[PDB]
């Protein structure tokens, strides 16, 4: 336990270093002049063609510049919007929303997933398993924007039950629907994996020799399933999180939702690399982090690997 | 718990590249004088109705509407802090109406008693001041006319005839990329290399030196310069940006159902009129003002008003625009005008008597801003039925198109639009309906009719000219040079946080008293 | 009787599942590789006369904005679709599988280093890693959105080839093989690739759906594919204006992404539950 | 009277398959030890699990009763069956490692077996007494220790421990024994039968030996494709085996220069375990040297974890070595084998391995499995190959229609014949059996035994067979080798380790055999 966190823990600093090399690294290596890409759409001047130089310092080698980098990004230093603005001020103003819209969606993922898929792991063979089964293969196919389109058209536009643009108005009530679109595809994976991993564990031998000493049903059903089944779930949960951050994007542009995955949609759209770089690297920390966190929960409820 | 897209404390309208030289005179369009209008102030100013008041002159007096005697406030500045005076004004004007110059608005100076002296040929232009403009003190100088013009003291608040700076009038090619104007407000000079951005944006704060009618109730505008207006449209919708200014035509029918009445609308002083020259054969004498007549009463206005723009255009009633100060919807013998197939059937019949048909009826027109719509719709409403065959016939490129009407009326019978400049009728007739007057693309003579306007403009008061100036339209109403479609109606929307906009008399949205709180 | 690649066959052919995904599968590749059978008319023609002609005999998928009739726009950018996704995988598998394998066949000094380069390479999201590179890309053609996207695809794979092989590598015929000779080399090739190349497989014809969706969704955005190729998610991003409006243009393109994904997925799906039923409860 | 468990007649079937236990019978009369034996896939386990109603997915009763006491619990009725697991009849698993929940600290896992307390005071140390009475070291320190800690010797105490919480009226332990090694078995099984008499209890008990089942039961009940075949006393039947199958079970029971000298052999593990640091050695083997004289059997005898398995490599070359000298044939040295000696080498040696199972590349036809060898040196050029093929099967039984199969479709002792014949591909003159007769019922390994025997005696090689056990080396080797903690505790001839043992671990080990004499 506390030996394995101490290798935990150091296995984790080289990656780190490593993402933030590659990312600093593919930009202001390749394109041959940085400034020449680094100026998306709008006209180059002088007048801006040494304020960056300032703030990236592209004069000196790579190391300090990259050092530099480093510096400034965890000083709370993140550049100046397209609008004038520090980028710091708008994260920090648009953090919020995009934190309650994502709550909602893991929320119904879980909870949906996790009931769905240990009724139908309970009692397999069942019509009840080969339609939540198909269900999410069905599902699992559709890419995110596909089925906000289909989303917000059906529910928007051909009878207005739900709001087709959540413009800065975030009420529950109307973040509902971009919730739920959201959460879907990762509910698929959920309810699949979380079957497929009852209907194997309902079999072992250790759950046979318990309930040979008369343990009431729900009791050997919940502790000796509910544990060993639903570890892996939570693994899976963390990793497929940190892969739906990104996922957010889309779902969030498409709705006009005031938060941080529109703003990247901008940012992106109308190409202002320099907004987007530094946006990218704060979302990646934050991925690592919480898979950190992740792998830390995960040998804390398994002793197996919790050995040291 | 919270949110916010937390956007920049200014303003952020929308508007273009203006693709000429910030010069008062030196531009004339909606794209590049919807900058220069915040940055001087004239000898009156126009509210959001459009009716005029003091703002620099002091006292301004007319005998007889011929010899106005105008008396400027001393207590004023330029944002050098270089002081207002009657010399001012007098350089500005005479350097805008000199040929020599060759400025875009010169035709603005036409009644000033000597313009032909200094805008006609090189022949005496030796002494280039003209004769009316005198000086007495430097508060107070002379103007005299040709004719009496009771309407001449109301187009003195046109961005034309506003001032400019002693300091500029030598240096007037970097004076037309650094203006220096006393108006509310005054270019954006933070970060160096700021101000015209160049295609980008441009920055405008409010300027300590302003005592006037226009005080600005907010801490500065930002124009960001666009194209595709759906692309602005999307920006709004994202918290990116206050007022549109306009709603893109692929939007303008879920536009409040998206939006939630933080959109207005309001009548605009434009109109848009089809023309047919009176050169192109059958189309002459007096068959040809009935052929004009009947294809006037056979056009269905009112249905496309409201399948194609959906609302935000409207039926016209007569030659001007909506809100006219001084306009009269129901004028007596409107009915010369309506959609009555058995009117225009009947009316072809008497007509067709002196030439049976021809052929074709061609409509040119510019085909990038966006017409096939109307133009087709339009041309089915007229074909089919009265037994005719017109058509539609686009021209890809605006320069060719103002080309062909510049080639003297030779055929191809085409549409144009005809915007106004100040609030008055009298603009949209004589510069359009006028023997000489310019731009008379049809060539309409009539000298009862340029007297009927001439008697107009001579009156005492300013309701009896209204008058004269109805009567005088309803007169055309026997010839109809051309047939009138309808006006312009824009919609504006605000997004979040501004909360005081109103569509003022053209569709610019009254950009001095938005607040953003 | 026979090697496993004959008698799986036969425990396949009996599967609805899997004859439904190959016949689609077929079918789209088929579409793909040989475009100008169906019509003959071309893309790219641009009539403005008609704007939003309805379904008909003459113009079946009614017209878009410009003229240009859905149906033969719904065809090349299938055709590109499907090559940027089968030479993404085709490239991923070979470089994860042999990655992989050189790494838990082997073992210290290795193993480690390879570990580490997936482990740096996994902290980036494939979507948002992808996003950042676009953007300094002025030659946007296929073949660099092909490199790109093997660029990041491979950790995944190379992951499950490691683990398989690490398990092959406990058993016992491996060692009485090189107790009689066959260098560390020729037994692994030998011994080490047959027994396990399934769930590579099986692992690889997912990540086919995935970069599937994954270039849709990027070309979508505007930064992937130029506009000069014809191709769903880009005949997506001018037609989310008219969709709010209340025209179903959007859902012709939408409706043939939605079914070469769901093709390789659901063959996939097949292919795993037939040869690697096992890592099924605590993996995917 | 009114014994209990009488179950005439138990037809399970699995899925519609075929009757997997046909009619049988038994009554335990509810004080006395009844010990069914039979070989694998008999039909033991199925028909002790479905008494409980454990039956696996596909398993159904389809007639026969089992009354107990006088009342058919045939109807499973899982309402009422509850009033009796735990209460009445306990159970023992068979695998003493994937019978306990891996993550729920086992003195949890016992508290809860006798979940009729309080279940929050009298639990935590009701059970530390449960598990003292049960044998532990030291019940208080291990009651805080996940299953995955703790050996073999404590899991099967810890599963008895849990049998025994109602103190049950009947016990059906299953193959308790079955994992657990020798000096190990034997004091489990003497604390279980002292433990049973206290409570009256019947400790039906499933084994798979004669011998041990005659001196540990009173009853004995044969089995053979899930068909009772005999009953009655113990000496009874062993002494006196009527059925023909009987007496072969008995009889297959088993109870009654110099090429290669290692010295001082030594093996050392730098072991981690945990503080990077700290790391701590674990010596594996050491001490070791003997001589082995051709066209002889010289075995090595070891308890689990004795390092028998490193020392069988390092004689194989696969593991390098310490310390020592394992010089071979006066010429090939094991410790820095030359270039050419590799192969020069390997083609005098071979092994024979573990288990049957786990050593064929699933992936190989039996035919391309042998001839893998005799390729690699490339000898024997396309049919040959063939040739000696069809003379190998031969020597092993192997019927000549083996040809062309995989091995998912081959029986057991098959798969030992088949590596054994590819071990002599290559004309050996040394094998080395890891523990090759290990995992196989009676009668198989009794045959294989009869082989090696013949093939020594038909060729000439000298086997290093490896047990874990004594019972199956008296009638085969003539040389014994005991080891334990890496190191050497006797070496001499059988007979006098059959006969005057002269170290206190070899009497315990001897006497520890079925025999118990
Ligand atoms: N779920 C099942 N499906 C099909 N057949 C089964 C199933 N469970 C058990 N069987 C059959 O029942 C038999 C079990 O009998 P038996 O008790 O001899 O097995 P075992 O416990 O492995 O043998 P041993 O006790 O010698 O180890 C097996 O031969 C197997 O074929
Ligand atoms: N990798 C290793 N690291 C540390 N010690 C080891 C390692 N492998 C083996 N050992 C030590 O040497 C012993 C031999 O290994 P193992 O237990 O697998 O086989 P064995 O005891 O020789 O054979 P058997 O399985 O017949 O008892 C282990 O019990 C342990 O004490």
């Amino acid at each position: 336990m506390g030996w394995y966190v101490a290798r935990r823990v150091a296995v984790m600093v080289p990656v780190f270093l490593g993402a933030t090399l590659l990312i600093y690294g593919m930009v202001f290596l390749l394109p041959g002049d940085p400034v020449a890409a680094l100026a998306g759409d709008r006209p180059l001047t002088p007048a801006v063609a040494a304020q960056l130089r300032s703030h990236y310092h592209l004069d000196d080698p790579f190391l300090v510049q990259y050092l530099r980098y480093l510096g400034g990004i965890l000083h709370g230093d993140l550049g100046r919007a397209y609008s004038g603005l520090p980028v710091s001020a708008v994260l920090a103003h648009a953090f919020p929303v995009t934190i309650r819209l994502a709550l909602i969606a893991l929320a119904v993922e879980a909870v949906l997933g996790i009931g769905f898929g240990v009724i139908a792991g309970l009692r397999q063979g069942g019509i009840f398993d080969s339609a939540v089964l198909v269900t999410g293969l069905v599902i699992i196919a559709i890419p995110i924007f596909v089925l906000g389109f289909l989303a917000q058209f059906l529910f928007g536009v051909q009878l207005e039950i739900a709001p087709v643009t959540v413009g800065e108005r975030a009420s529950v009530g109307r973040l509902l629907l971009p919730g739920i679109v959201l959460g879907a595809m990762s509910f698929a994976y959920v309810v699949r994996l979380t079957r497929s991993a009852v209907a194997a564990n309902a079999h072992a031998d250790y759950v046979r020799t318990a309930t040979a000493k008369g343990l009431s049903r729900p009791r050997v059903v919940t502790v000796h399933i509910l544990r060993n089944s639903l570890i892996p779930v939570v693994t899976f949960l963390g990793a497929d999180l940190g892969a739906l951050m990104g996922g957010a994007i889309v779902t969030e542009g498409i709705f006009n939702i005031h938060g941080v995955g529109g703003v990247l949609y901008q940012a992106v759209t109308r190409q202002e690399t320099p907004t987007v770089v530094s946006i990218v690297t704060v979302l990646v920390l934050i991925y690592l982090i919480t898979n950190l966190l992740v792998d830390l929960l995960y040998a804390a409820l398994d002793p197996r690997i919790r050995y040291g | 718990c919270g949110g916010g897209v937390l956007s920049p404390d200014v303003v952020l309208v929308n508007g273009g590249e203006p693709p000429n030289p910030l010069i008062p005179t030196g531009t004339n369009d909606s794209n590049g004088g919807r900058i220069i209008d915040r940055l001087f102030a004239g000898l009156m100013s126009y509210d959001a109705v459009g009716k005029p008041s003091l703002e620099v002159a002091q006292s301004i007096e007319s005998a007889d509407n011929v010899n106005y005697r105008i008396t400027v406030k001393p207590g004023w500045k330029f944002t050098d802090g270089s002081p207002v005076t009657a010399h001012s004004f007098v350089d500005a004007w005479n350097y805008g109406a000199l040929s020599t110059n060759a400025q875009l608005q010169q035709h603005f100076f036409s009644p000033i008693e000597g313009f032909d002296d200094v805008a006609g040929a090189p022949g005496d232009k030796s002494r280039t001041t003209m004769s009316g403009l005198r000086v007495v003190n430097d508060l107070e100088f002379t103007v005299r006319l040709k004719a009496p013009t009771i309407d001449f003291t109301l187009r003195l608040g046109h961005s034309s005839f506003y001032p400019l700076p002693d300091s500029a009038f030598r240096d007037m090619a970097a004076f037309g990329r650094n203006p220096i104007g006393n108006g509310p407000y005054k270019l954006a000079d933070g970060p160096a290399g700021p101000a015209w951005e160049h295609n980008v944006r441009i920055d405008l704060v409010p300027n300590p030196d302003y005592h006037g009618n226009r005080k600005p109730r907010n801490k500065g505008l930002r124009f960001e310069f666009y194209a595709n207006l759906d692309t602005a449209y999307a920006d709004l919708l994202s918290g990116n940006l206050d007022v549109l200014d306009t709603i893109p035509p692929s939007a303008l029918t879920v536009y409040q159902r998206d939006l939630g009445d933080h959109a207005t609308s309001g009548p605009a002083a434009i109109n848009q009129t089809l023309d047919t020259p009176l050169r192109l054969p059958h189309f002459g004498g007096e068959e040809g003002r009935l052929r004009r007549l009947a294809l006037s009463a056979a056009i269905n206005r009112p249905q496309i008003c409201q399948q194609i723009f959906a609302g935000t255009r409207s039926p016209a009633r007569d030659f001007t625009a909506r809100s006219l100060p001084g306009f009269d919807p129901n004028l007596p013998g409107n009915e010369v005008l309506d959609y009555d197939p058995q009117r225009a059937r009947r009316l072809w019949a008497q007509a067709d008597a002196i030439s049976p048909w021809s052929g074709r009826y061609a409509i040119a027109y510019n085909a990038d801003a966006g017409h096939r719509d109307w133009v087709d719709a339009v041309a089915n409403s007229i074909k089919n039925v009265l037994g005719i065959d017109a058509v539609a016939a686009p021209q890809p490129t605006f320069a060719g198109f103002r080309t062909q009407i510049t080639n003297r009326a030779i055929d191809s019978a085409f549409r144009a639009g005809w915007r106004g400049a100040y609030p008055s009728m009298i603009e949209f007739l004589a510069p359009l309906f006028t023997a000489g007057a310019g731009s008379n693309d049809v060539g309409y003579i009539n000298p009862e009719f340029d007297a009927a306007l001439a008697a107009a403009e001579a009156a005492p008061t300013l309701t009896e000219s209204h008058e004269l100036v109805n009567d005088a339209q309803r007169i055309l109403f026997h010839d109809m040079p051309v047939v009138p479609l309808w006006d312009y109606i824009s919609v504006v929307g605000w997004s979040s946080q501004v909360s005081n906009v109103t569509v003022t008399w053209n569709g610019l949205p009254d950009y001095e008293n938005i607040v953003k709180a | 009787h026979t090697g496993f690649w004959l008698d799986a066959w036969r425990g396949l052919r009996r599967r609805p599942k899997f004859v439904i995904a190959a016949a689609l599968i077929l079918l789209i590749l088929v579409v793909a590789a040989f475009p100008s059978l169906f019509t003959a008319a071309d893309p790219t023609y641009a009539d403005p006369s008609q704007s939003m002609l309805a379904p008909s005999a003459a113009h079946w998928f009614g017209t878009d904005l410009q003229g240009h009739d859905i149906y033969s726009r719904t065809v090349y950018g299938a055709r590109a679709s499907v090559t940027v996704g089968l030479g993404a995988t085709l490239a991923v598998f070979v470089v994860g599988g042999a990655l992989g394998a050189l790494a838990g066949f082997y073992g210290s000094w290795i193993d480690a280093v390879v570990s580490r380069v997936t482990d740096v390479f996994l902290g980036l999201p494939l979507l948002l890693a992808a996003i950042v590179l676009m953007q300094v890309m002025h030659h946007r053609t296929v073949w660099t959105v092909i490199a790109i996207l093997a660029l990041f695809g491979w950790p995944q794979v190379a992951r499950i080839a490691r683990g398989a092989v690490l398990e092959v590598r406990a058993s016992d015929y491996v060692l009485a093989a090189k107790a009689l000779g066959l260098n560390r080399f020729q037994i692994l090739l030998r011994h080490a690739l047959p027994n396990a190349v399934g769930p590579v497989i099986a692992v690889a014809t997912v990540a086919l759906g995935i970069f599937i969706v994954t270039e849709a969704t990027l070309s979508y955005l505007g930064v992937g594919l130029p506009t000069s190729v014809v191709s769903w998610g880009g005949d997506i991003n001018v037609a989310q204006t008219r969709l709010r409006s209340g025209s179903p243009i959007l859902f012709y393109p939408a409706g043939a992404l939605a079914i070469t994904v769901l093709a390789f997925m659901m063959m996939g799906d097949a292919l795993r539950d037939a040869l690697d039923p096992a890592s099924r409860a605590w993996r995917a | 009277a009114a014994p209990l468990l009488s179950v005439e007649g138990l037809e399970v079937t699995f899925g519609t398959d075929a009757p997997a236990v046909c009619g049988v019978d038994l009554a335990v009369r509810s004080g006395q030890t009844v010990a069914v034996v039979g070989e694998s896939g008999s039909g033991k386990s199925t028909t002790a699990a479905a008494i409980l109603g454990l039956l696996p997915a596909g398993g159904r009763i389809t007639a026969g009763r089992v009354v107990f006491d006088g009342r058919d619990i045939t109807g499973a009725d899982a309402k009422r069956l509850r009033s009796i697991r735990g209460r009445e009849i306990g159970y023992v698993p068979q695998d003493p490692m994937t019978n306990l929940n891996p993550v729920w600290k086992v003195g949890f896992q016992v508290t809860e077996a006798l979940r009729a307390n309080t279940d929050g005071r009298a639990a935590r140390r009701r059970a530390v007494e449960l598990l003292a009475e049960a044998g532990l070291p030291d019940p208080a320190k291990q009651a805080g220790r996940y299953p995955h800690q703790l050996s073999g010797g404590m899991c099967q105490r810890a599963l008895i421990a849990i049998g025994l919480a109602g103190r049950p009226r009947l016990l059906i332990a299953d193959q308790p024994t079955s994992a657990l090694d020798v000096t190990v078995q034997r004091q489990v099984l003497d604390h279980l039968q002292g433990l049973t008499d206290e409570l009256g209890t019947a400790l039906l008990l499933i084994t798979h030996d004669l011998a041990l089942a005659a001196q540990r039961a009173e009853a004995v009940v044969v089995v053979r494709r899930g068909v009772v075949v005999e009953s009655g006393a113990a000496q009874s039947i062993l002494q006196s085996p009527q059925h023909e199958y009987t007496r072969r079970l008995v009889a297959a029971a088993p109870s009654l220069g110099d090429i290669l000298v290692v010295s001082e052999l030594t093996k050392i593990y730098r072991e981690s375990r945990g503080a990077p640091w700290r790391r701590v050695e674990s010596r594996a083997v050491d001490g070791v040297s003997f001589r082995l004289p051709r066209a002889s059997t010289l075995a090595i005898v070891g308890e689990s974890g004795s390092g028998k398995s490193t020392l069988a490599r390092m004689v194989l070359g696969l593991l390098q070595p310490t310390s020592g000298t394992v010089v071979f044939d006066g010429t090939y040295d094991v410790g820095a084998l030359a270039r050419d000696q590799v192969l020069a080498f390997r083609r005098r040696v071979q092994p024979v391995f573990q288990n049957p199972y786990s050593s064929l590349d699933p992936m190989y036809s039996v035919f391309r499995a042998i001839e893998e060898p005799l390729r690699v040196h490339h000898v024997g050029d396309r049919r040959q190959r063939q040739r000696a093929v069809r003379e190998l099967v031969d020597q092993v039984a192997l019927p000549s229609s083996i040809l062309g199969r995989r091995p998912r479709e081959l029986s057991g002792g098959q798969r030992q014949r088949v590596a054994i014949a590819r071990a002599l591909a290559l004309r050996p003159e040394v094998l080395v059996c890891d523990q090759a007769v290990s995992a196989l019922d009676v009668l198989v390994q009794a045959q294989i035994l009869d082989l090696l025997a013949d093939l020594q005696a038909d060729l000439g090689l000298t086997y290093l067979f490896i047990s874990h056990d004594l019972a199956v080396i008296r009638q085969i080797a003539d040389d014994v080798l005991v080891m334990r903690a890496g190191r050497v505790v006797e070496h001499a001839s059988t007979e006098e380790v059959f006969s005057r043992p002269r170290h206190e671990y070899t009497r315990q080990l001897l006497q520890a055999i079925p025999g118990a004499p």
